[PDB]
């Protein structure tokens, strides 16, 4: 893996594949990329920042278990009484397994940044004409251990979300497909865009992925990191049609179930792509890129 | 057709795309054709078009 | 009524769970300025690391967290079975049952405090140099403590400076930070007192640990009246661990003795709430000196 | 006898380097081996081998500094 040699300057092991401590060098570029993305935020956008956990009930309601049950991280804890908890602990001291006393909380680790925004939008009543636009971010989690630097279990996501009529969303989508590519170009990155599909689970997941790709509901900006034949999706646009509008009872200004769409930036993938492309010595980065990033 | 007029009623959740046959409904409809009959679709004929109408579903079964 | 409750309108949106909130732009802008202020006070020769919201469960077990706060720990679990098993769990959910009975533990927990992952990392470099090592660490932390009070969250940001070295390195470090942190609190126009305290150790065993900790003055807190002046909130802590983590991780100081460690911890969410409680939710009305201190 | 029981527990939950046989009644336990987490198991061990429960007033380093202090504390309870 071509990326491996980047580890020494970017990451420290934390004893778990896909979970790394970030060096100051690495974080300085993550921060500049986030500032660049912010500088392209469109008018009328409301910014929200989500913690790394969210309501299990909200995620169940969003349909996540129908699509990616195998990817979800659930928060569990020792919920019993003092003796119950001490019993679990004692088993650990004894050389047994305390984890058998774990029971689920009402929380999961957020699998994507946008999920909490839909009930928040719904709570405000009908959408105004033109719809609503959100800027959301979260530390996300997906249970997919890997040693590859572009495949993490815990990673930062940044998203612009549009909630409105089908025309609102398609206008938003056309705009962000253009802007996402202009950003990658300004960063000096090599990419192509392709229609793609989410990693749906199961046999129904094969139909869902086929459907999604055939309908062109998901575009990805792909950057060669490991190789040119297996590039890495570093940005995406998802058109959800009326799926979340229906789920959450969001009505557009015409009284119809709202459509939603989002452009997603994988902050850790973009940072890794920058270092892979430009190296770990910032003073040598191309002058135009340094200027774009305010270096 | 007699076997399909019960599958669409059980998993279709209609009030076929002009009706209320949604995506996650249609996949529970796909699975219901693998249950009432003894075959699993190929990834090729596994799609939106293969489940457009009632007469569309039936033809795919023979093939 | 909690004096803080009315802050929520401007700072937070509900996420359907006590102690877990979406943060507004106003709130985040202040968390960011506080973070930059803390960074500006960083000592020379301090290594900055940023940790994700999860860490190795094995490392946390080794750190002794189970013996001390087993009730606060959030573990990561997932559906690890076959496709048929996972599908069945989802089907039980559809049929009014509980899908979570199919969950099993992963090798990860949610991080309960920012400093834990730093000790193995320091340990991996061999013996400490003279003067020891200093780290600047941060993470989103989790503690299973549901509450409706805005100063008691389940998911919250912690920033810490950590010292690993001889007992003298560490005690001077903590003294330097105790003074520096109070000076910062005063610059921020905050009302506080500093007192000895103890971690919320669990059970009967814990009452003894808490007693000893308070008695040996291993932990100071800077306390700010938020809900009341009688039960003020700990917004910074100043912790001395003796050789507990140095022993656990086999860290050796420059004299070949098990290293001591300590840390100064800033509760970024508590500090932010404190600023808004103290000066209000209109930043233009904040005192000029405070605005200047924060670069507003 | 209480002295001997207490001594046995100190081997049961002590993690001391030099055997309880080589430790005086008045000798300071932390001063030669008794750790924090150990002294807590010991306090639990004292509560196991007898059937008692210390007040929080005596739930501290002092009560477990020496075998004599332990014996005295248990008696005073
Ligand atoms: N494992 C990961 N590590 C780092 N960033 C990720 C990871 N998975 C997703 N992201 C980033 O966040 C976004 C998430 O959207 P999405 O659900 O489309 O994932 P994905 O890109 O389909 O998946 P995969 O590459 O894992 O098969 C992507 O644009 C990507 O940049
Ligand atoms: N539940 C919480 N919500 C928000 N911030 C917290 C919470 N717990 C701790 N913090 C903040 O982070 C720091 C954590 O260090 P520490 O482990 O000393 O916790 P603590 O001081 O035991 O707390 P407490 O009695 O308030 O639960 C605290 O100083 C505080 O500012
Ligand atoms: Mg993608
Ligand atoms: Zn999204
Ligand atoms: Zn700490």
């Amino acid at each position: 893996d071509p990326l491996d040699h980047l580890a020494d300057k970017l990451f420290h092991s934390m004893g778990s594949d896909g979970v790394y401590a970030r060096t100051a060098l690495y974080e300085s570029i993550v921060e500049r990329l986030a500032a660049l993305i912010t500088s392209h935020r469109e008018a009328g956008t409301e910014a929200l920042r989500f913690p790394p956990v969210m309501s299990r009930a909200q995620l169940e309601k969003s349909g996540y278990l129908k699509s990616f049950p195998n990817l979800l991280g659930c928060v569990c804890g020792l919920h019993g009484t003092e003796r119950e908890i001490n019993a679990a602990v004692s088993r650990f001291d004894a050389g047994g397994d305390w984890t058998t006393s774990l029971s689920p909380a009402d929380l999961v680790l957020s699998p994507a940044a946008c999920y909490p925004v839909y009930p928040i939008a719904a709570s405000r009543g009908p959408l105004p004409k033109g719809g609503l636009r959100f800027d959301v971010a979260a530390d996300c989690f997906r249970r997919e251990p890997s040693k590859h630097l572009d495949r993490l279990q815990s990673f930062r996501m940044r998203e612009y979300v549009c909630i409105g009529t089908p025309d609102d969303v398609s206008d938003f989508r056309e705009r962000w497909m253009v802007r996402a590519q202009a950003i990658a170009r300004d960063l000096g990155l090599t990419f192509r865009v392709d229609y793609a599909s989410d990693p749906f689970f199961g046999r129904a997941g094969k139909m869902l992925a086929n459907n999604q790709r055939d309908q062109q509901l998901k575009f990805e900006l792909l950057i060669p990191l490991r190789s040119e034949e297996q590039p890495t999706a570093c940005m995406s646009f998802n058109y959800h049609r009326e799926h979340f509008g229906t789920t959450w009872g969001i009505q557009d200004a015409n009284g119809e179930p709202a459509h939603t769409g989002c452009v997603a930036f994988g902050m850790d993938r973009l940072a890794v792509a920058m270092f892979h492309t430009h190296g770990t010595d910032l003073s040598a980065w191309p002058a135009k890129v340094r200027d774009i990033l305010g270096l | 057709n007699a076997t399909i007029r019960e599958i669409l009623a059980k998993f279709g959740q209609l009030p076929l795309y002009a009706a209320g046959l949604s995506s996650f409904a249609s996949v529970q409809l796909m699975l219901g054709i693998e249950e009432a009959f003894d075959i699993e679709f190929p990834d090729n004929l596994l799609n939106r078009k293969s489940f457009a109408s009632i007469k569309a579903i039936e033809d795919t079964v023979k093939l």
